[PDB]
Parts: structure tokens; C-alpha cells; sequence
């Protein structure tokens, strides 16, 4: 089937880094606001060699006229959300899954958690809690997941390379498992 | 010919070569370090306009021509500027146009000298540094002065000997880099902000901003101009101006600049610069209130009523006044114009004591005590005088008013009069005809108002004036406010009537603006009732006439064959868009099937013109509709044509951003194995079906491709996989849609128009050429290319996906004339440095490189990104510099354009007035500005368009976008759009700088608040004459001040309706027949008879009636496609919460008290107007038929607001409420306290009708026994924000240890049970009588509103408490939203109980445009389960609730009935707190002589 694989999120997210070390092979210390654009990853999947439809787009409200337009037919969606921070989450939940639904039909859908390295960063963790919220797991987003009715949350990070081979590979192998 | 710029290479009369003006520039770019680029593009953009502008004059001429328009002449704006500058004459050229309606001649005919001594070459060299400056200016081109006065040093550095001494070339861009980047840093600066090497956007008011035309300002006047300051200290001034143009760089703009313009509160501005409609107005109401109450000014005379209208002038004197101070505080005191402000204070004050001095005299008791005809002589005098006044001061402009006088050494005007006062006078019979429209206006207007006045308050008013009622009344103060109750009532009705005085102005200006259109429809002569077949017939000598400038050309040929050849390209035109069969095509065509050997068989008529009935057109064919009204335009007057090559050039200006190139072949076809609506191609095929099908079937494309010539006398996709198919179905999609394609196409029929003209109006290069075809298409094209140029600005293309590059690459590859304009950026020379940023054109002709992008044929360097705020024309700016030719025609992204109204535009042109004129000399000693007739260009042009009636509401709905524009004009002045942050700002800004606004009626193009803040309109309002200002007043802002006024007045009615309906109630009142005899005695005995102010409650629901089906009528004309013939539920709640939701059930609810109290048919018309606006979001939503959808929808309202008491969710009731105090969110404080002081008013007036309510007139009176109604408020009102404020802290300090959102919303349901409960008592105490309750509830409403604005106003001017307050405020809103949401769902309630409303439905969805269906994918059954056990679950909830408010209700009103009412034991101070009496006789009548 034609699978595209979709990146959001808000700016200076950790989006350009770990788009820029997977699809090139760098990590830039500088976080440059992607506005709609699509890469190519090529990455073996059932012994086979797969082109990788990697749209990129930024969160912002600003650009919902070019964003929506390649929602649609997407397996996994990469939704960038800080996990040490749970209005990101939240605003996810309110928006962002809306929206997966609303496009994404009659294609499995994939919720991807970002900035795993920064999962329990003490010092972020209690500057973002003096409003009074809660720290964020795998566990959690699992729940988030669950809620939702995904088809699966895996969490990768290209900074450090977890999970982006198998995660990718799966994601591409969901169009079959469903 | 074979020159790029024929017209000026080939005369060998040009003063000067092609050689010498290239030399020139590079000299140009040498000495001040022009961009060799840029030098290049404005060499090409100067080369461009002399060849236009030479090709309908003498070489010569052309240059002394725009020598004259961008310098020299009195268009130009660098003169105008350097008058107002350097020479500091703008209070001359003010003491000029005043009149109009060492010295200045003087210095002017200095100048015209000056001009005239120079040599060609000094004209070529002036005009090329303009253009170079303005080429480089970037965003400085926004501000056009300070353009100006750049260009004014470079000039005096040129010009000096230090220039020409030096070798050196300037370093190439020294000019961007050091002048221009400072200006734009500063600007940008202003704006934005850098974070963590981030570029961020930084908000402050726009008060505290320094916009463009802030900085503008500095440059106008020569005070502006000195307060420029180097970075060492010393003032620009004092430099020598030589030296001035290489100290620029030095200077520092941060503390030089300035906020000219200060702005506030919106009724300070509409105070300020509409007074004259204030003024007008409000006297005139007072001058007739006055002499119409005989009673006020009465004691228990003439004099004393000539004396009281004269108050009239004295209220305008105040107006006035009033209107100075608002002016003095918008601008600030330092800048020109303060001093002219305070004498003028000065002078308004001495006339207001004038106007009082003897009114004073008049009042004197004493004076009135012994009557004195001397008296009676000054009060007719002052009246007379007052009268005066009034004229005056409604008819001068408040700007400048007493300046005539003055002739002060100060600058005598506020703003500068060059640039803010130089309106283009009306000329002729138009002027006259504008005098007169308004005085018919406004004497129509006075005339029926005072029919009104008299008719509807001559009698209510002596009767509540001279009325005095009876009841015991409240316990503190129960005498002093029955006997001035029918007095509130008569001032609440004065203020209602004073509201309607204003829409009956625009009601008038309406209809005599309909009535003066049908007067020149009927002086033009079209009439409907003129058949169609006659303009046919009369159509082809029309075009003979009009379209073709053959009267030029030598008459050797028949007219018949030249139309023959421009019908024959129209209807190929037709065909090839197969909006025409080919049958129908055929008998359209001017037929030579006919043998050519005979003339008259080589030409036949076309049937279509001959026969008229038969079907020529299809029906309902877009073809059908567009011949139509080339017919009808043609035959309106339109100007002559000219020849093509003496036509002027023009340029078609373009942008977009993100729009769709080209219809992908995705979207035309899709994949076999899914299911989502229809496939996008069988939805167009639907859309025109007949058209998909002929070309298909018959193969008409080929077959229309062989008719042209007319012998030469004129895997992706299931169904087809070949290539060329797809590119069919590609353009035919994007032609049927809307598509940047289908634009680019439309506008290219201007090049093919252009072309066919030139073929047909000269046979002599046809001859010439002997049958070489492709020589003769090549030359056409050639002259296509030289007169008509199209340029699309991208912004995006350095970010293009490949799809788009692919598709902007066929685009270029199937026009190779276009050109694109865009932006491409690169990283600096040095690290840490911001990126640079270059603009860029390329056109079909560039070659292509080897990575496949095109070779930009210019680049242009640009000191930051050209987007410094998000807007179009920001994007217009950095892509305009590469426009050619003298107009320029501006469109958005979607537009629509076809070959007849192309061929339209030689004469759309020569509406310019620049064509047609002959030329003379600007600089000739003799002449005077008096005598020119160029003062006032043409600088703006647009494009516009039982029977009877239809156009007659067209016209209405038309009447109030720029499509054209005169490019130099625009170009030298501002900006071609300057939105700086839209079309009315620009518009506005010409009209200003003193250019014309010209409208077309034979060119039609297809397109598919904050304002009264700005400057411009405070310019406007405050120095335009009066009709002028009459003019533009209401045609903008008269629309919404006229929408806020019926708000207003529906609140005052509502208002005096509860006031006068509890008068009514709680008096006894007396009827009397027309035919009984007007003066008699009251039927019953000592009755007060109030029936005349019901009847004023009849007449004013008739005048609310009138205004809004007047302002309903263009609503229901714009869908003229019906013809005469013819969702979350909580988020659109909360869309129109606030959007008067709210104020539509409060005024419901007054409406029901009222309905209650007493019955007037009126009031039944009101209740539908008000049902209508509460439910028409709920009425035309779709999916309401059915229960599942509504308890899914009522759901989602629980969980709105449910979401939010734990964890804060942004589609919740609590982020709604957080909003709108967001939005809420000194000096500054007093205006807050003017918007809180009506609020006050409200409260105060239903208050004091829930005291007349509880105030027992009729019953008989009792000595010290009393009702405390007054208290009853207070409890009621305190009662529901105590018992907040006790759960609260209750919560907050007590219970919560004990753990185990459900207490959150248990807040909130407490807080919702406290305000029943309230409710409920307020109802016992009133005894169980429901109208009473009601007002006392209405009251208490309005007491919380007030106490909450109140809080916030206070809060806007410790910690902790603030936030209790916000929490307090918010679960009172709490409260108020979930009480109208349960009315809300129990009026929806009947729609479900109906089985079926499938009909309604249906007949709904017609009525709808879209037309769209919708199906539900398929559940599991144990989702299905679920589903049909959460309808149950919330319906049962949903019916608990409605059964839980409908025993509250109903319950408490049985029970009052079971158990009889009682009262006793009231004491301390407290009598009677539960209303007073079980029984009551409230029938004072008969008695004999005797009353009460």
C-alpha cells in the first residue's frame, strides 16, 4: 500500500535532530523549524529494500494550510512531545489525536513517544511540575495509547539510534499486521 | 524594428541614446555603489518606461513627461515633499486648497525655472538615481519620505565637488549596506526579538509600537527632520549637505524615530473624528425636544421656549469642546499641531460662553418676574443664533476650523496638509449632484423625524409629566420614587427615541442613494425592458465602433470582415473551453463555408444575430451568461480605443503561498479498494456534465482544433493508462477548479487578445509577411512580449517539494513569456552571522542548469527577509521592483479571466486620462498651479459589474478592492498595498495623497473593528469637506455604527418596556375610543391613563421593524442564486456564547416579564425576532435528526464541562471562561470605569421597576407600614456569592485529608443549587405572584454582573485574593452557562420527540450549498453494546435533569397554591420582608369627587 510516515510537533522539540541523524546521519546542535517537506530513509524491511515516505512538518498553528495535506494515508505518526513536559502530552491527547483520526482513515495508526534519553530529567521534571502535574512513562504512554485505541506505541530516538530500526521496520510491516 | 525597446531606439528624434543612458547608470552605480544587479534591473525598468510612455508622444515629450511625474512636475511627490521640507510651505499649501475650495508663487516659479534650465541628460541622470534608490529602498519603499530625503543627500553628494574629486568607485552594495540595513534593523527590531540564536516574535500594544507610517512622519515636516542626530551627538543638520549622504550610515535611529499617533479607547476616537454627525444630530434632537415640552420649561411662555432651543447651539459648542480634548490627548504635545490645538480650545470656549451669556440672562427669575420685551427680543436673537452655530459647526471640518483667523507664526494645521488634506475636488455636474443627494438626504431625514417627534411624544409626554401616582412604597425612602415614576419611564422613552433619531439617518441615506441610482440608470438610458434581441442586433456594430480602433487606421477594408475575425476568435475562444456544442458553435460562427470567389458567399451572417427563437445556447452555460454581458457592456460608453503599438505597457502582478499549482492525478483518481464520499472526478463530471461528455464522445478537441482555422478565412489510473490522457485530465480538472493554473491560463488570454488586435487592425504585415505563418506569429508574439507582461510572486519556491517544482516547471514550460518572482537565501561570509537573503526573477527564456532549477535572470540583494510581518503585501513588496510598464493590475491568488474582457482593455487603460490628453510643457514660466489641469491624477481604478427591483438591490449591495493601478503614482507614493502589519487602507492613502478612485462598469473580474482606531480615518473624518466626509462616512463606518445602534436600542427598549410594563401593571389605567371626543372626562374616576404609551411601544416595534428588514434586505438579495421562487453541540454554543447568546436570554427574559405583566401584539413580534437570533446556530447545524446524534452531542456538552476540574483540558468550560477573561484583560482606568458606568445604569433602571412593582399604588395608604423590596435584593443578590465563598473555603481549609475531580464538580454543582435555591426564595418572598419574582430576578441578575465587573475592573489596576476572586467570578459564569444549557436542551427536547423530521431535513439540506452526504463506518456489537448503553445512561441523566428544573419549577407554584399565604411577626426595622399583603383590592375609582 502507499504508507506515509508523518513527523509533528512544536519547534526546538528534538524534531530537526533526530530527523537530520536519521535520514543523513548528523546531529545539529541548532533546532531549524521544518515547515512541510519530505525525506527519503531507506531501511530493510523483510529482506526487502524500503523507501520511506518521511513528511515533516511543524506544529504550530501557523501552518495548517500545507500540514493537513499529507496526513492522510499515514501509518505512524510521530507526534514530538516533550515527555518531561505533560502539557505537550495533553495538548496531544486534545489536538493531535483529533486530528490523526480525522485524517488518518482505514490505516493503522502508531502513537511515537520522543526524547527517551530525557525521560526523568530531575531538574526539568520539578520546573515543569511547580503547576502541579505528573512525571510521564513508557508505562504512560502506553495508557495514552490504550485510550486512543492505537494500534501500538513505540518509542524511538534517533539521537542515540533506540528503537528508530525495529520501530520503523514494524511500521512498515503494520500495514500487514493491521 | 528588432530593438528591445523599439519605440525610443528608433526615432532618431530621442534626445537621447540607448548608449548614453546605460553609461549614465553605470556612473550612477559607480558613485554611490548600486548593486551592479539592481543598476542592470532598473536600467531595464527605466528603458521599459520610455518606450511605453514614448510610444504615444514625441521621445521628447515622454522624458520631460516622467521627468515631470517622479520630480519636477506638481504630480510628482518629491516635490511635494521638498515643499513641505525643505522650503516648509505645507501651511501655504493649505492657505492654497482652502482658496481653491518669500511665498509660496514664488518659491514655485524659482522652482519651475530650476527645472526648465536642465539639460536631457540631467534628466536621464535625476530620474535613474530615483529609481535606483527605490529599487534598493526595500522596506524602506513603505515609507516613500524618508525614500525622499535619502534621495535629496544623494543628490547634493553627487552634485558636490568632494564626489567628483575622488578615483574610487564606491564598494559595490555600499548603499543597502549602509543606509537601508540600518532603517530596516530599526523596523525589524521594533517587532521581533532573538532568544537562544532564535529569531522570536515580541507583541506589545500597538500604541507602543513605531510602525511605518511612524516612521514616515518624521520626514514631513523640517522640525522631524532636525531632531535626526549622529551617534557622536552632533545634528545632521549641521553638517553641510555634502557631507549629509556619507554620515547617514553614522546615525542612529533608535532614539531618533518616534510615535506620532497614539491610540485609546474606541469612543474617544469616534467622539473625535465623526463630531460632525454628534453635532448635527444631538442638537437638532435637542432643538426639537425642547420645543416640543411645554411642561419642562413651564413654571406649574415664548420667551422661555425660543430661549430652551437655544440651549441646542450650546450643546454643539459642547460637542465640540468635548471632540478638542479627545484630539489633544491622541496626539502627542511636542509634535506639530498642540499649539493649534489649545487656541482653538480657546476659541471654541469663548463661543460657548457666548452661546450661554445670554440664555443665562434669559433664565434670570427676576428678569422673568417683570416681563420685558427687551427679554423676549434677546431670547429670539439667541435662538437664531444658536441656529447658526449649529450650521457652523456641522458644516466646517473640525481640523483647522478657526485656522483662517489665526494666520499664526506656529504651523497652523494639526497634520501636515501636502500629505493628509490634498483631496481631488469633485468636478461638474458630479459635485453638484453630490450637494444635492445630501441636502435631499437630510432634509427628508429632519422632515419625518419631527413628523414622528410631534406624532408619537406630544401627548405621552404631558401625561407622564404632569401624572402623580399613589403608594405606601419602600420602607427607607417609600414616598420619594412613586410619584417620579412615570417621570423614569418618560426619560427611559426620550432615550429610546434619541437612539432612533441616529438609524433614521441611514434608513434615508439608503433609500435616496437607491432612488439618485434609478435617476442615472434612467439618464444613461439601459433599461431591462429593451429587448435582447435588439442589443444583439445592435452588437456587431457596437464592436465595429468600440472594440477595434479603426477611425486611426486607413479605411480600406469593410468593417464586416474585422468583426467577423474578432467574433470568429471569441466563439473559438468558447469552443475550445466546450462551454458550446459544435452545432451551437457553428451557427455562433460568421459562416464562410460559402464560396469565397463570391464576396457575399465569402461572408455570411451569423444565424444567432439574423434569426432574433431558437436554442443558440446551451442552457445555463457559462458561455451563454459571459456573451451576455459582453453585450450589455458593450453597450454602455466606454472610451476610444488606440492602436496597439501606441498602447502603454502594463503588468499583471500575482502572489500566492501554498496554493495549488496544478490538480494532481491523485486527487482526479484514487484507489479501487476504499470508500470515502465521491471520487473527486465524478463530483466535477456532476458539476458540468454535459461538458465532460461532448468532448469525450465527439473527440470535440480535435474537432475544435481543426474548426480554429475554419479553412483559414477567420497504473495509477483503472480506466486509462496513457500518459498524454493524464495530462488531459489534469488541465481539464485544474481548468473546472479553482487552481493557480486556471488563473495563469485567463490571464494569458490578455497576450492572446493583444496578439489577435494586432492582427486584425494591421493587414499590412500580414501582407508583408506573404503566408510565412511562423514569421507572422513570431512577430505578433514580439509585440505580445513588448506591450503586456505577467508576473506571479513565490515566496515558497526556495522550499518547493518536487511535486511543486515539477508542476511551477510545467507551468513556465507552457507560458515561456511568464515570469516568476522569488526569494532564495545563502549563509554569511563570516560564522556567527544572520543568513542573506536575495530576491530573484525567472521567466521561460532562462536556461536551464544541470540540478534542473532555472538561472535566475536577476538577483537582488534584500539587508533581511523581506516577511517582516505576516501579510500579502509584504510579499507584493519584495517582488514588485521587477513590475514594467506605466499600470499595473492587481488580483489575489484565484481569479477567473476570459478573451472578451480582455480585448476591453485598451479602453480600461485610457480611463487613466493619460491616453487621450494632449501634452504640454510643466515648467512653462507663464502658467500657474490655478490654471493646470494635472494637479489631480487618476490613481486607482476598479472593476465592477421584478427585474427592475433585482438590479435596483444588486446596485444596493454593490455600493460602497483596487483592480488597477497607476504605477507611478503608486510607486513614488507608499506602497502599491500597505496593509504593515489591506485594499481599504491603500485606497484611502491615495485618496489622501491626493490621487482620483475611478470605477468601471465594462470590466468585470471574479474573486472567490480595528479601523476605527487607525489614523487614516481620524484624517478623514476630522479634514474632509462635509458632503465629502458625509460621503465616506457612511459608506464605511456608518454600517457598523448603525448595527451597534440597533444593539443599543433593543437593550433600551427592553429597559423601558419592564419600566413601563410595571406601570402599567401595578396602575389602573382608562381606554377611550378614536371616535369619543379627545378631551372628556375619565371614564372611571381619578384614573391615570397610560394607553398612549403603549401605543408608543406599538409605533417604536413598527420603527425597529422598518430598520431591520431595510438592513436584512442585502442578506437575503446576495442569494440571488435562490432566486424569488425561493457538529459539536458545545463548541458552537461557546462560538456564539457571548456573540449576544447571552444578552439575547436576558433580554428574553426581560421580554417575558414584560409579556407577563402585560400583552401587546408588538411584543410577539419581538419574541420571534428573539427566538430567531437565540436558535438559528441550532436550527440551520446539520445532523439533527436524530436522538442518537443529540444525546451524543448532549455528551459531549457534560464533558466540556466536566473536563478541566482536575487536569486543565482546552476544550472545557473552564478554558472558555479563562478565555474570555484573557481577552478582558491610570488614565486608562478612568475609560475602564466609562465602559462600567452603563452597566450601572442598567442595574439601577431594572431595579428601580422591581420597586415600582413592590411599591402598592392601589391599595389604601397605611401609616408606617412599609415593604423592604430594597432588602429583598440585597439577600438575593449577597445570598449566592456568600455561599461560594463559604464552600470555597470550606474545600480549601476542611475535608481534605480524607482523599478518598468529582469535588471540583461537586463545587459546581453546589454553587448551580445555591443560585436555584435563591431563585426559589426570591419566589416565596414575592408570595408566590409570579411577575414580580420575575422583575425582582432580572434585578438581581444585573446586580451580580455588575458586582463581577466591578472585581475584574479592579483587578486590572494580594495575590491570593485576586485569585479568589477570578475563581468566585467563574463559578457564578459556571452556574449562568449550565442553567441556559438545560433551556437550551429542554427546547430542543420537542424536535426529538417527533418520530420523524426527515422532511425537515431534507428541505434543509436543499436549502444548503454543499449538498454533501455522510456515512457512519461499521462497529462491533460489543461496541455497538457500549454505544446504545451510554445513549441510555445519558438520556435518562438528561431526562432527570429536565425532570429535576421542571419540578423546581412547576412544584413550588402547586404548592403555593395548597397552602394559603400568610404573613406576620416582622420587627426590628425589618417590616414585611416577605411581601406584604395576601389580599389587596388595588381599585382606587369613583368615590365621588373625592380620589384615593
Amino acid at each position: 500500500i502507499r504508507r506515509k510516515l508523518v513527523i509533528v510537533g512544536d519547534g526546538a522539540c528534538g524534531k530537526t535532530c533526530l530527523l537530520i541523524v536519521f535520514s543523513k546521519g548528523q546531529f545539529p546542535e541548532v533546532y531549524v523549524p521544518t515547515v512541510f517537506e519530505n525525506y527519503v530513509a531507506d531501511v530493510e524491511v523483510d529482506g526487502r529494500r524500503v523507501e520511506l515516505a518521511l513528511w515533516d512538518t511543524a506544529g504550530h498553528e501557523d501552518y495548517d494550510r500545507l500540514r493537513p495535506l499529507s496526513y492522510p494515508d499515514s501509518n505512524v505518526v510521530l507526534i514530538c512531545f516533550s515527555i518531561d513536559l505533560p502539557d505537550s502530552l495533553e495538548n496531544v491527547q486534545e489536538k493531535w489525536i483529533a486530528e490523526v483520526l480525522h485524517f488518518c482513515q482505514g490505516v493503522p495508526i502508531i502513537l511515537v513517544g520522543c526524547k527517551v534519553d530525557l525521560r526523568n530529567d530531575p531538574q526539568t521534571i520539578e520546573q515543569l511540575r511547580q503547576e502541579g502535574q505528573q512525571p510521564v512513562t513508557s508505562q504512560e504512554g502506553q495508557s495514552v495509547a490504550d485510550q486512543i485505541g492505537a494500534t501500538g506505541y513505540y518509542e524511538c530516538s534517533a539521537k542515540t539510534g533506540y528503537g528508530v530500526r525495529e520501530v520503523f521496520e514494524a511500521a512498515t510491516r503494520a500495514s500487514l499486521m493491521g | 524594428p528588432n530593438e528591445p525597446y523599439p519605440a525610443w531606439t528608433a526615432d532618431s528624434q530621442s534626445p537621447v541614446s540607448i548608449e548614453q543612458i546605460e553609461d549614465i547608470f553605470i556612473d550612477l552605480t559607480n558613485r554611490l555603489g548600486f548593486q551592479r544587479d539592481s543598476m542592470r534591473n532598473m536600467f531595464d525598468h527605466f528603458m521599459v518606461l520610455l518606450d511605453s510612455r514614448s510610444s504615444r508622444m514625441s521621445p521628447d515629450q515622454a522624458l520631460l513627461s516622467l521627468h515631470a511625474d517622479y520630480i519636477g512636475g506638481d504630480t510628482a511627490n518629491y516635490k511635494k515633499w521638498y515643499f513641505a521640507a525643505q522650503l516648509d510651505m505645507d501651511d501655504e499649501i493649505g492657505f492654497r486648497n482652502m482658496s481653491l475650495g518669500n511665498s509660496l508663487e514664488a518659491a514655485d516659479f524659482r522652482w519651475k525655472a530650476k527645472m526648465n534650465q536642465l539639460s536631457p541628460l540631467e534628466r536621464v541622470r535625476h530620474i535613474a538615481l530615483y529609481l535606483l534608490c527605490w529599487g534598493e529602498a526595500n522596506q524602506v519603499r513603505f515609507t516613500a519620505e524618508c525614500l525622499c530625503f535619502i534621495y535629496k543627500c544623494a543628490l547634493d553628494y553627487l552634485d558636490s565637488p568632494l564626489c567628483q574629486q575622488r578615483q574610487e568607485p564606491m564598494p559595490e552594495g555600499d548603499f543597502l549596506n549602509r543606509v537601508i540595513t540600518p532603517i530596516y534593523h530599526f523596523i525589524r527590531n521594533q517587532v521581533y526579538e532573538i532568544v537562544d540564536g532564535r529569531f522570536v516574535k515580541r507583541e506589545r500594544d500597538h500604541n507602543k509600537i513605531v510602525g511605518y507610517d511612524d516612521l514616515n512622519q518624521l520626514f514631513w515636516y523640517p522640525e522631524g527632520i532636525a531632531k535626526i542626530v549622529l551617534e557622536d551627538g552632533t545634528k545632521l543638520i549641521e553638517l553641510p549637505l555634502e557631507e549629509r549622504y556619507l554620515r547617514l550610515g553614522d546615525v542612529v535611529w533608535d532614539d531618533v524615530f518616534f510615535k506620532t499617533y497614539k491610540e485609546t479607547r474606541t469612543w474617544l476616537h469616534l467622539v473625535t473624528n465623526f463630531n460632525r454627525i454628534w453635532v448635527m444630530h444631538i442638537s437638532i434632537f435637542w432643538m426639537y425636544f425642547a420645543y416640543n415640552s411645554p411642561t419642562f420649561y413651564t413654571h406649574n411662555l415664548a420667551a422661555y421656549k425660543w430661549a430652551s432651543c437655544a440651549l441646542g447651539g450650546t450643546v454643539a459648542s459642547l460637542i465640540q469642546i468635548v471632540a478638542t480634548l479627545c484630539e489633544w490627548s491622541f496626539v502627542p504635545r511636542k509634535w506639530a499641531g498642540a499649539q493649534h490645538l489649545s487656541r482653538r480650545f480657546w476659541f471654541l470656549c469663548i463661543i460657548f460662553g457666548i452661546n450661554l451669556g445670554p440664555i443665562i440672562f434669559v433664565f434670570a427669575y427676576d428678569k422673568d418676574t417683570v416681563y420685558s420685551t427687551a427679554a423676549h427680543v434677546v431670547a429670539a436673537v439667541m435662538f437664531f443664533v444658536a441656529v447658526a452655530t449649529i450650521i457652523f459647526f456641522s458644516i466646517m471640518p473640525l481640523g483647522g476650523l478657526f485656522t483662517s483667523y489665526m494666520k499664526k507664526s506656529t504651523r497652523r494645521y494639526v497634520a501636515s496638509q501636502t500629505f493628509t488634506a490634498a483631496f481631488a475636488p469633485l468636478h461638474g455636474l458630479d459635485r453638484w449632484m453630490s450637494y444635492l443627494v445630501w441636502v435631499t438626504v437630510f432634509a427628508a431625514k429632519y422632515s419625518e423625524s419631527y413628523y414622528f417627534l410631534v406624532l408619537s411624544l406630544r401627548d405621552p409626554i404631558r401625561i407622564l409629566s404632569t401624572t402623580a401616582m399613589r403608594c405606601t412604597g419602600e420602607y427607607w425612602w417609600g414616598a420619594v420614587l412613586c410619584k417620579v415614576q412615570p417621570k423614569i419611564v418618560l426619560g427611559l422613552v426620550i432615550a429610546t427615541d434619541f437612539i432612533l433619531f441616529f438609524l433614521d439617518t441611514y434608513l434615508w441615506y439608503i433609500i435616496v442613494n437607491t432612488i439618485f441610482s434609478v435617476g442615472k440608470s434612467f439618464y444613461l438610458g439601459i433599461s431591462i425592458l429593451t429587448p435582447w434581441r435588439n442589443i444583439f442586433t445592435r452588437l456587431p456594430k457596437r464592436i465595429y465602433s468600440k472594440i477595434l480602433a479603426t477611425t486611426d487606421m486607413e479605411i480600406k477594408y469593410k468593417p464586416k470582415v474585422l468583426i467577423s475575425q474578432v467574433w470568429n476568435a471569441i466563439i473559438i475562444s468558447m469552443y475550445r473551453e466546450h462551454l458550446l456544442a459544435i452545432d451551437h458553435v457553428q451557427k455562433l460562427l460568421y459562416h464562410q463555408v460559402p464560396s469565397e470567389i463570391e464576396g457575399k458567399r465569402t461572408l455570411r451572417a451569423p444565424t444567432f444575430f439574423v434569426s432574433q427563437e431558437t436554442e443558440f445556447f446551451p442552457r445555463d452555460s457559462e458561455a451563454e451568461r459571459r456573451i451576455s454581458f459582453f453585450a450589455q457592456s458593450l453597450s454602455t460608453p466606454i472610451p476610444e480605443p488606440l492602436p496597439v503599438d501606441n498602447m502603454p505597457t502594463f503588468t499583471v502582478l500575482t502572489p500566492h503561498y501554498a496554493e495549488r499549482i496544478l490538480l494532481s492525478l491523485r486527487e482526479i483518481i484514487r484507489e479501487d479498494d476504499q470508500f470515502s464520499r465521491v471520487t473527486l472526478l465524478e463530483y466535477l463530471k456532476q458539476l458540468h456534465p454535459v461538458e465532460w461528455e461532448c468532448f469525450v464522445k465527439d473527440t470535440k478537441i480535435l474537432a475544435e482544433e481543426t474548426a480554429a482555422y475554419e479553412g483559414n478565412e477567420n497504473c495509477i489510473g483503472f480506466k486509462s493508462a496513457a500518459p498524454e490522457y493524464t495530462l488531459r485530465t489534469r488541465i481539464w480538472a485544474s481548468l473546472r477548479s479553482q487552481t493557480l493554473y486556471r488563473t495563469i491560463s485567463g490571464f494569458m488570454n490578455y497576450s492572446r487578445a493583444i496578439k489577435l488586435l494586432y492582427r486584425v487592425e494591421n493587414p499590412e504585415i500580414v501582407q508583408m509577411f506573404g503566408g510565412n505563418a511562423e514569421g507572422l506569429e513570431r512577430e505578433l508574439e514580439k509585440m505580445a512580449r513588448r506591450k503586456f507582461k505577467f508576473l506571479v510572486s513565490m515566496q515558497r519556491l526556495a522550499k518547493f517539494k518536487p511535486h511543486e517544482l515539477e508542476n511551477a516547471e510545467f507551468l513556465l514550460r507552457a507560458y515561456p513569456d511568464l515570469q516568476i518572482a522569488y526569494l532564495d537565501e545563502e549563509p554569511p561570509l563570516t560564522e556567527g552571522e544572520e543568513p542573506r537573503i536575495y530576491s530573484a526573477l525567472i521567466d521561460g527564456h532562462c536556461e536551464i542548469l544541470d540540478n534542473g532549477r532555472r538561472r535566475p535572470k536577476f538577483r537582488v540583494q534584500l539587508s533581511g527577509n523581506p516577511i517582516l510581518g505576516d501579510g500579502k503585501s509584504d510579499n507584493q513588496n519584495h517582488a514588485l521592483i521587477f513590475y514594467r510598464g506605466e499600470y499595473i493590475q492587481l488580483i489575489d491568488a484565484n481569479q477567473d479571466n476570459y478573451l472578451e474582457e480582455c480585448l476591453k482593455i485598451r479602453s480600461v487603460l485610457a480611463e487613466f486620462e493619460e491616453l487621450n490628453v494632449e501634452q504640454v510643457n510643466p515648467y512653462a514660466p507663464g502658467l500657474r498651479y490655478e490654471e493646470q489641469t494635472t494637479n489631480h491624477p487618476v490613481a486607482i481604478v476598479g472593476a465592477r459589474e421584478f427585474g427592475t427591483l433585482f438590479a435596483r438591490t444588486l446596485s444596493q449591495i454593490g455600493g460602497k478592492h483596487p483592480d488597477f493601478i497607476n504605477a507611478t503614482f503608486m510607486t513614488t507614493r507608499g506602497g502599491v498595498s500597505k496593509a504593515q502589519k489591506e485594499d481599504i487602507y491603500a485606497g484611502m492613502n491615495a485618496m489622501l495623497r491626493g490621487g482620483r478612485i475611478k470605477h468601471c462598469e465594462y470590466y468585470q473580474c471574479g474573486k472567490g473593528g480595528e479601523q476605527m482606531l487607525s489614523r487614516e480615518y481620524y484624517y478623514l473624518g476630522t479634514q474632509l469637506p462635509v458632503d465629502r466626509f458625509l460621503t465616506f462616512y457612511y459608506a464605511h463606518p456608518g454600517f457598523h455604527l448603525n448595527n451597534l445602534f440597533i444593539q443599543l436600542s433593543l437593550q433600551m427598549f427592553m429597559l423601558t418596556l419592564v419600566n413601563l410594563s410595571s406601570l402599567a401593571h401595578e396602575s389602573i389605567m382608562c381606554i377611550y375610543d378614536r371616535n369619543k371626543p379627545k378631551t372628556d372626562v375619565l371614564v372611571p374616576i381619578g384614573c391615570y391613563n397610560f394607553q398612549p404609551a403603549v401605543d408608543w411601544v406599538r409605533r417604536y416595534t413598527l420603527s425597529i421593524f422598518i430598520v431591520f428588514w431595510i438592513a436584512f434586505v442585502p442578506i437575503v438579495v446576495q442569494e440571488l442564486i435562490e432566486r424569488g421562487l425561493w457538529i459539536p453541540f458545545s463548541i458552537l454554543y461557546s462560538r456564539f456564547a457571548g456573540s449576544a447568546i447571552y444578552m439575547g436570554a436576558r433580554s428574553m427574559l426581560m421580554l417575558l416579564f414584560g409579556t407577563v405583566a402585560h400583552w401587546q401584539a408588538p411584543l410577539l413580534w419581538f419574541w420571534a425576532s428573539l427566538s430567531s437570533l437565540i436558535f438559528a446556530p441550532f436550527v440551520f447545524n446539520p445532523h439533527q435528526f436524530a436522538w442518537e446524534d443529540f444525546f451524543l452531542d448532549y455528551r459531549d456538552y457534560i464533558r466540556w464541562l466536566s473536563r478541566g476540574n482536575n487536569q486543565y483540558h482546552r476544550n472545557s468550560w473552564i478554558g472558555y471562561v479563562r478565555m474570555s477573561r484573557a481577552r478582558i484583560t491610570a488614565h486608562r482606568t478612568n475609560l475602564i470605569m466609562a465602559e462600567i458606568i452603563p452597566c450601572a445604569i442598567y442595574a439601577a433602571g431594572c431595579f428601580i421597576a422591581f420597586t415600582f412593582i413592590n411599591a402598592q399604588t392601589g391599595v389604601k395608604t397605611t401609616d408606617d407600614d412599609r415593604v423592604n423590596s430594597v432588602l429583598r435584593i440585597i439577600i438575593c443578590t449577597l445570598a449566592p456569592i456568600a455561599v461560594n465563598l463559604g464552600v470555597l473555603f470550606f474545600c480549601m481549609g476542611m475535608s481534605c485529608c480524607s482523599g478518598p475531580s468529582v469535588m471540583a464538580g461537586i463545587a459546581h454543582g453546589v454553587a448551580v443549587i445555591v443560585h436555584i435555591a435563591f431563585f426559589i426564595v426570591m419566589w416565596v418572598l414575592e408570595s408566590f405572584n409570579f411577575v414580580r419574582m420575575l422583575i425582582g430576578v432580572v434585578t438581581c441578575i444585573q446586580c451580580q454582573r455588575l458586582i463581577f465587573h466591578c472585581m475584574t475592573a479592579l483587578m486590572l489596576t494580594t495575590q491570593p485574593s485576586r485569585e479568589l476572586t477570578a475563581k468566585v467570578i467563574e463559578l457564578s459564569e459556571f452556574a449562568a452557562d449550565f442553567v441556559l444549557g438545560h433551556v437550551i436542551l429542554i427546547c430542543q427536547l420537542p424536535l426529538i420527540i417527533i418520530p420523524k423530521i426527515d422532511k425537515f431535513h431534507s428541505i434543509m439540506l436543499f436549502w444548503l450549498k454543499p449538498s454533501r452526504q455522510i456515512r457512519p463506518p461499521i462497529y462491533s456489537l460489543k461496541q455497538t453494546r457500549l454505544r446504545k448503553r451510554m445513549v441510555k445512561k445519558y438520556c435518562s441523566l438528561y431526562f432527570l435533569v429536565l425532570a429535576i428544573f421542571a419540578g423546581c419549577i412547576i412544584g413550588p407554584a402547586v404548592a403555593s397554591a395548597k397552602i394559603h399565604k400568610h404573613i406576620g411577626d416582622s420587627l426590628d426595622g425589618v417590616v414585611h420582608n416577605l411581601f406584604q399583603p395576601i389580599n389587596t383590592t388595588n381599585n382606587d375609582t369613583g368615590s365621588q369627587m373625592s380620589t384615593y
